[PDB]
Order: C-alpha cells, then sequence, then structure tokens
C-alpha cells in the first residue's frame, strides 16, 4: 500500500504542484495588467 | 454491485410492516421480507428488461415497468404519462 | 423536433370542474386520472372484442360494448354505466 | 493549463476593454423600467366599455 | 315479433339486454345618460317599451378636477404656462379621459409651445396637487407621488438608445453578454483560484 | 361547409369519442368498428372517472385539503364498495392505504 | 338546437348515496352558527375568553335556560309557513310539492360538505 | 413506554401518511444490482425507479396486511416467518 501510494501521488502532486504554479502565474500576470 | 438486499434496514421493514396493520415483529421476519422482496423485485425488473432488450434500448424507461406489473396483475396508476 | 404526448388532463378537468366547481386537482391525482381512463377504455374495448368475436364477428360494437359494461362494472357501477351510455346513444342518433 | 492561455486570456481582457467601451458608449441593459407611476387609474371608463363591448 | 319501430342502434341496446302576442315594435327611445335630449330608435319588444336604456351605465366619466379662474389665478399660476395654455390641457384631458399618449398628439402647436409628454403630464399633475391643496385640510391626502419627470425622462430616453441599435448593440452585443458569464467566472476562477492555489502549495 | 360538430358534443360527453374511437380504429382491437362503440365506450369511461373524481374530492375536504392527492384517490377507491372491487387489483402511486387497525391488536 | 345540459350532467344521482344522521346535526350546527355568525357572509377571542369563564358558578356558561317546555314547531323553510312534511335525506322540513322540488334542487344534500 | 404504545402509535401514524418508507439510495442500488444479471450497463430513468419502489412498498404492505390476519390466526400480536410464508403460500408464490 504505501509503494503504491506513493506511485499514485508521484503522479498526484506532480500534477497538482504544476497546476497550482501555473495558474497563480497566469492570474498575477493578468491581473497585472 | 454487490450486497444490495441488506440496503432494506430493520426500521425500514418495521415502517412498512407498521402501515400493513402489524404490530410487534418477530426477530426473523426482516429476513423473510428481505428474501420475499427480492423475488417479487427480480421477477418485475426482469420483465421490465424483457421490453428494453426488445426495443433495442439502453433504459428502462417508465412504461417498461408499468407494463411489467400489469403482467404481474399490479396495474400501477401515476406513471402512464 | 416537438414529440408531443397526448392525455385526457382536458376533459377530466372538465367533468372535474363541473362535478366540483370549487376543488382542483393536483397535477399527480390528473396522472393517476388519466390512467384509469386508460384503463378503463382497454378494459371494456378488450371485452367487447372477445365479445364479437366469440360470436364470430369482424366488428367490435356498441351492443358488444353495453354487454361488455354489464360483465365488466359491478352491479351498481354497470347500471349507472349503462343507463349513461344508453341514453348517450338516443341522444346522438337524435340529431341533437 | 498552459502558459499560452496568457494570450487567451489577455483576448478576454480585450472583451473587457470593449465592454466597458460599449457601455460607455450605449449600455448593454435598458436598465430601471418604471421606477416611478404614480397615475391612478381610472375606476373602469366609457371608452374602455367601448373597447370592451367591440372586443 | 320484434317490436322495435325505432333507431337500430339504440332499439337493439334497449332490447338486447333487457300564439306568441309579444309584438316587437320599432321604438323611440331616449338615453338617459345624454344631456341632449335626442331621441333614437330601437327594436323593442311589446313588453319593454319605455324602459330607461341599459347602456347608460356604462358611462363613467373620468374624474378630472375644474379649477376655478380664482383658484387658478392664486395657486396655480406659472411663469412658464399661461391660462389659455393651461385650460387647453384639461379639455384635452377630459375628451381623451386622462391619457396622454393621445393627448399630446393633438395638441395645438400653433398658438402653443411645443411639449413633450412627460412636460403635459408633469403639470397637469402639479395642476391637480395644487387643486387638490387649495382642498387639503379636508383630508384630501396629501400624499400624491405625482408622475416623477425627471427620471423618467431619462427612463424614456435610455430606452430609445437601445431602441434603434441595427447590428453590434444588437448583435455585437451577444459577445458581451456571454462576457457577463465570462467576466463573472474566469476573474474568480482566477484570482481567487490562484489564492486558493498559493495556500494549498503553502500548506504542501 | 356546415360548421362541423364533433361526436363528443353531438353525444353530450367530455371524453373524446373521437380520440377514443381513434384509438379503437388502429388498436386492433377489432376488424370493423361500428358508429356506437367508441361513444359507449368514452361515456362509461368517463362516468367512472366522475364516480371517483367525487370521491376522491370527498375525502379530501374530510382532510381539509382543496388538491386531490393520491392519497384521496387510495382512500377513496378503498372507501367505497364497488370501486374497490373494479379497482381491487391496482395500486395508487403515493395514495397510502386506510387505517384498518386489527380489533384485537389494540390496548386491552 | 341541443337539451344543451347533457355536457355538464351535474348530478347524474345513479349513486347517490344519502346524507344522513350525524350529517343533519352537521348541516343543523352549521344553520346555527350561520345564524350566530358576523358581518362576513374577534370570534376566536371571544370563545377564548369564554373557555376562561368556565365555572360551575353563576356565570355565562351556567346562565343558559335550555329546552322548552313548549314543543318545537315545524316551518316550511323556503316560505317560512307552517309546514306538515320533512325531507326524507336531510330532515329540513317543508309544507308543498313545489317547495320539496326547490329543495331538493338547491338546499337538498348540495351543502353538506 | 409500554411495549405496544409507541407501536400503535406508529400503526395509526404510518398508515395515515402516503410518503414512501424505504430509503431512496439504498433501494436504487438493489434495483440496479438486481438488473445487473440481466444486462450490462442498464440504464434506468428516474421514474422508472421511483416506479419499481410504488410497486414495491405496496406490495410489501398488503402482504404484510395479509401476515397480520394469519398472526391472529394463532392467538398471536407478533407476525411469525411462517406467517408470511402462509399468506405467500395461500397466495401462491411458492406453492
Amino acid at each position: 500500500f504505501a509503494e503504491l501510494e506513493v506511485k499514485t501521488r508521484e503522479k498526484l502532486e506532480a500534477a497538482k504542484k504544476k497546476t497550482s504554479f501555473e495558474i497563480a502565474e497566469l492570474k498575477e500576470r493578468l491581473k497585472a495588467s | 454491485l454487490r450486497d444490495n438486499i441488506q440496503g432494506i434496514t430493520k426500521p425500514a421493514i418495521r415502517r412498512l410492516a407498521r402501515r400493513g396493520g402489524v404490530k410487534r415483529i418477530s426477530g426473523l421476519i426482516y429476513e423473510e421480507t428481505r428474501g420475499v422482496l427480492k423475488v417479487f423485485l427480480e421477477n418485475v425488473i426482469r420483465d421490465a428488461v424483457t421490453y428494453t432488450e426488445h426495443a433495442k434500448r439502453k433504459t428502462v424507461t417508465a412504461m417498461d415497468v408499468v407494463y411489467a406489473l400489469k403482467r404481474q396483475g399490479r396495474t400501477l396508476y401515476g406513471f402512464g404519462g | 423536433k416537438r414529440s408531443r404526448k397526448e392525455s385526457y388532463s382536458v376533459y377530466v378537468y372538465k367533468v372535474l370542474k363541473q362535478v366540483h366547481p370549487d376543488t382542483g386537482i393536483s397535477s399527480k391525482a390528473m396522472g393517476i386520472m388519466n390512467s384509469f381512463v386508460n384503463d378503463i377504455f382497454e378494459r371494456i374495448a378488450g371485452e367487447a372484442s372477445r365479445l364479437a368475436h366469440y360470436n364470430k364477428r369482424s366488428t367490435i360494437t356498441s351492443r358488444e360494448i353495453q354487454t361488455a359494461v354489464r360483465l365488466l362494472l359491478p352491479g351498481e357501477l354497470a347500471k349507472h354505466a349503462v343507463s349513461e351510455g344508453t341514453k348517450a346513444v338516443t341522444k346522438y342518433t337524435s340529431s341533437k | 493549463k498552459s502558459h499560452a492561455e496568457i494570450a487567451e486570456q489577455a483576448k478576454h481582457e480585450a472583451e473587457i476593454e470593449t465592454r466597458i467601451a460599449e457601455l460607455r458608449k450605449e449600455g448593454f441593459w435598458s436598465l430601471k423600467r418604471l421606477p416611478k407611476v404614480p397615475e391612478p387609474p381610472r375606476p373602469k371608463g366609457h371608452w374602455d366599455y367601448l373597447c370592451e363591448e367591440m372586443q | 315479433k320484434r317490436p322495435e319501430g325505432m333507431h337500430r342502434e339504440v332499439y337493439a341496446l334497449l332490447y338486447s339486454d333487457k300564439k306568441k302576442v309579444r309584438p316587437w315594435k320599432w321604438m323611440p327611445f331616449t338615453n338617459p345618460a345624454r344631456k341632449d335630449g335626442a331621441m333614437f330608435f330601437h327594436w323593442r319588444r311589446a313588453a319593454e317599451e319605455g324602459k330607461d336604456y341599459p347602456f347608460a351605465r356604462f358611462n363613467k366619466t373620468v374624474q378630472v378636477p375644474v379649477y376655478s379662474e380664482q383658484e387658478y389665478q392664486l395657486y396655480l399660476h406659472d411663469d412658464a404656462w399661461t391660462k389659455a395654455e393651461t385650460d387647453h390641457l384639461f379639455d384635452l384631458s377630459r375628451r381623451f379621459d386622462l391619457r396622454f399618449v393621445v393627448i399630446h398628439d393633438r395638441y395645438d402647436h400653433q398658438q402653443f409651445k411645443k411639449r413633450s409628454v412627460e412636460d403635459l403630464k408633469e403639470r397637469y399633475y402639479h395642476i391637480c396637487a395644487k387643486l387638490a391643496n387649495v382642498r387639503a385640510v379636508p383630508g384630501t391626502d396629501l400624499k400624491i407621488p405625482v408622475f416623477d419627470a425627471g427620471h423618467e425622462r431619462r427612463r424614456k430616453e435610455q430606452l430609445e438608445r437601445l431602441y434603434n441599435r441595427t447590428p453590434e448593440q444588437v448583435a455585437e452585443e451577444e459577445y458581451l453578454l456571454q462576457e457577463l458569464r465570462k467576466i463573472e467566472a474566469r476573474k474568480k476562477e482566477r484570482e481567487k483560484r490562484s489564492q486558493d492555489l498559493q495556500k494549498l502549495i503553502t500548506a504542501a | 361547409r356546415a360548421k362541423a360538430k364533433s361526436r363528443s358534443s353531438r353525444a353530450g360527453l367530455q371524453f373524446p369519442v373521437g380520440r377514443v374511437h381513434r384509438l379503437l380504429r388502429k388498436g386492433n382491437y377489432a376488424e370493423r368498428v361500428g358508429a356506437g362503440a367508441p361513444v359507449y365506450l368514452a361515456a362509461v369511461l368517463e362516468y367512472l372517472t366522475a364516480e371517483i373524481l367525487e370521491l376522491a374530492g370527498n375525502a379530501a375536504r374530510d382532510n381539509k385539503k382543496t388538491r386531490i392527492i393520491p392519497r384521496h384517490l387510495q382512500l377513496a377507491i378503498r372507501n367505497d364498495e364497488e370501486l374497490n372491487k373494479l379497482l381491487g387489483r391496482v395500486t395508487i402511486a403515493q395514495g397510502g392505504v386506510l387505517p384498518n387497525i386489527q380489533a384485537v391488536l389494540l390496548p386491552k | 338546437m341541443v337539451e344543451k345540459k347533457t355536457s355538464v350532467r351535474s348530478q347524474d344521482p345513479g349513486q347517490r348515496r344519502v346524507l344522513d344522521r350525524a350529517a343533519r346535526q352537521r348541516r343543523i350546527n352549521r344553520q346555527l352558527e350561520a345564524l350566530e355568525n358576523d358581518n362576513f357572509q374577534n370570534f376566536q377571542a371571544l370563545l377564548e375568553e369564554q373557555n376562561l369563564s368556565v365555572a360551575e358558578g353563576p356565570n355565562y356558561l351556567t346562565a343558559c335556560a335550555g329546552p322548552p317546555s313548549r314543543p318545537q314547531r315545524p316551518f316550511c323553510a323556503v316560505c317560512g309557513f307552517p309546514s306538515p312534511y320533512t325531507c326524507v335525506s336531510c330532515g329540513a322540513r317543508y309544507c308543498t310539492v313545489r317547495c320539496l322540488g326547490t329543495h331538493q334542487e338547491t338546499r337538498c344534500l348540495k351543502w353538506t360538505v | 413506554y409500554r411495549p405496544g404504545t409507541v407501536a400503535l402509535r406508529e400503526i395509526r401514524r404510518y398508515q395515515k401518511s402516503t410518503e414512501l418508507l424505504i430509503r431512496k439510495l439504498p433501494f436504487q442500488r438493489l434495483v440496479r444490482e438486481i438488473a445487473q444479471d440481466f444486462k450490462t450497463d442498464l440504464r434506468f430513468q428516474s421514474s422508472a425507479v421511483m416506479a419499481l419502489q410504488e410497486a414495491c412498498e405496496a406490495y410489501l404492505v398488503g402482504l404484510f396486511e395479509d401476515t397480520n390476519l394469519c398472526a391472529i390466526h394463532a392467538k398471536r400480536v407478533t407476525i411469525m416467518p411462517k406467517d408470511i410464508q402462509l399468506a405467500r403460500r395461500i397466495r401462491g408464490e411458492r406453492a
């Protein structure tokens, strides 16, 4: 279970962080303009 | 899906029995009720699906259930349109 | 591109509004009122059908309809139904 | 998403600009319909009876 | 033998299941609702010749106040309106039952300066208000919200720009219309979603 | 031509004789329908509709309600001796049952 | 043209199911309270302060005379004249065939709901 | 509360309402699990499942009305499994 959960999170947290940072950057740039 | 006959709880049966005049219920009667209800449901559902497979449909409409109930001598009013 | 479905709601409200001027009828109760009409129509027409076929007849008639109403409706229910229909057939053939 | 959305969203920002421009030009809707109508109606009126009877 | 003698269907159903002396007359009648005594003619029975007309009840005159010369001079006086300019408005009011979309069109623009509908309405209403004000004390409901002309001049206007819009504002506006959703979604689906993601990545 | 008169009107019915006879003409209930069958069938259909609507509305009034619910139908069709017979093998959706509590299951 | 009432066929009394006994009482009671009723064709407050006033001593409730020695007289209720007859269903009284006709058409069984 | 006083109250209360007595969500999975054995991937109209429930609650209430008469047969107040069985056998369901 620990290994399967880590294999899941290795995808999940990567996608989540990418999405989070990209969104934050988009929103802040668009509001600055 | 699995183990859905248990979705008919002891209070769920006791209320139905109260509406039927029953005052005191026994311990085993809940399982008897589950068996009887399961048989009746399976028959009605099978007959309804007989009208769907023949109709080449993928969704069981209300008319199918109404007709299945009619074949069982259980004419139901309220779902005729 | 419409999909219109027929029902008896318009004439069950004429009859209800006439036989209960102050009383309305809910949509869910009118569904029952519709299913009841279709059910009895099926029953009386089927019994008249069988009646005609038993006498080796290709036509379901109002005489067979009256005998099917005698078979279907219980004693009083029958009497009233038979009388109502019988009187409706002499008011219709007199060109009123 | 994608960083390319900067362009799409910028176009949407332009949609805001035009929105503002158009709202300065003429507006989107006929706001505040009949806020104040103090005139009392007639009892029913001769002319209205004529209209009804001709109806 | 079968009695029958009646209609086939009804017969089978039944057995198989065992001086005017009221002369109308062409008649004169006067309408009591008229003040001119005009005699008209009518097609009435003999038994009602002489009864009053039944269409005289459909005569409910619209009410309109009638200021007097002294009263007008004291309180109804208005620098922008003269008596000859003001009596005409009330005559048109009465002859057109106090409706102001048809009073306007028949306004005498030859002796009289051009007025919009709103100014005529406000003028007649201030006149009604001050007429009742001469009474006032006799419980004359001094709570009358007489027709707003300012806001309403506007409200007429800021419909007219939206009336004649060949495309764009009638057509292209669809775009901005959709934007109302977009502007109301993607900004919060932007700055708020960002702040939520900043907190989510802060805890992460 | 002549102002067309319907078949519910000439007879004096509310239920559609045209529609009734129509379900019969293309219903294969027979092979050549006559000219009285739909009239009789519609007359009796609507007669029973009235017969019940009566009891349903009366029970409804007993409940101090102005709208007939399916309850005003279960209670009625089970309250009348012959409607129950006619509709004995018929369940009315959302109607309920009648409070028939057995005498032997009561306080003593 | 047609007799123009078979369309509405209001009463159609093949299933008439008379109203009787306690129902009569209800009607009687209703009529009484209607004769005791008010402008519209506080009473709850009156009933409340009257139910405050309940006691065995000399008071509002205990000041009622009661039944009369002189027995009740019949009256027609359609024209108010002395009435030899009673309506078999609702028990209201009348004095002619004509009066029974009017009563059957307007007041018999129709206002018992 | 004296055993049978709160139960008779419920008899008088559930014989006067008309709402369904089985929970919806639990019963709809049973109707889909039973359908399972006839066709993989069958869809149900919402009203179709409601009609199934309206069928079954009425059937069970009738069966519990006919089962009570059998319980009162053996001088009992409790309905016993043989009561459901006797009612159903006299019904021809499992003769």
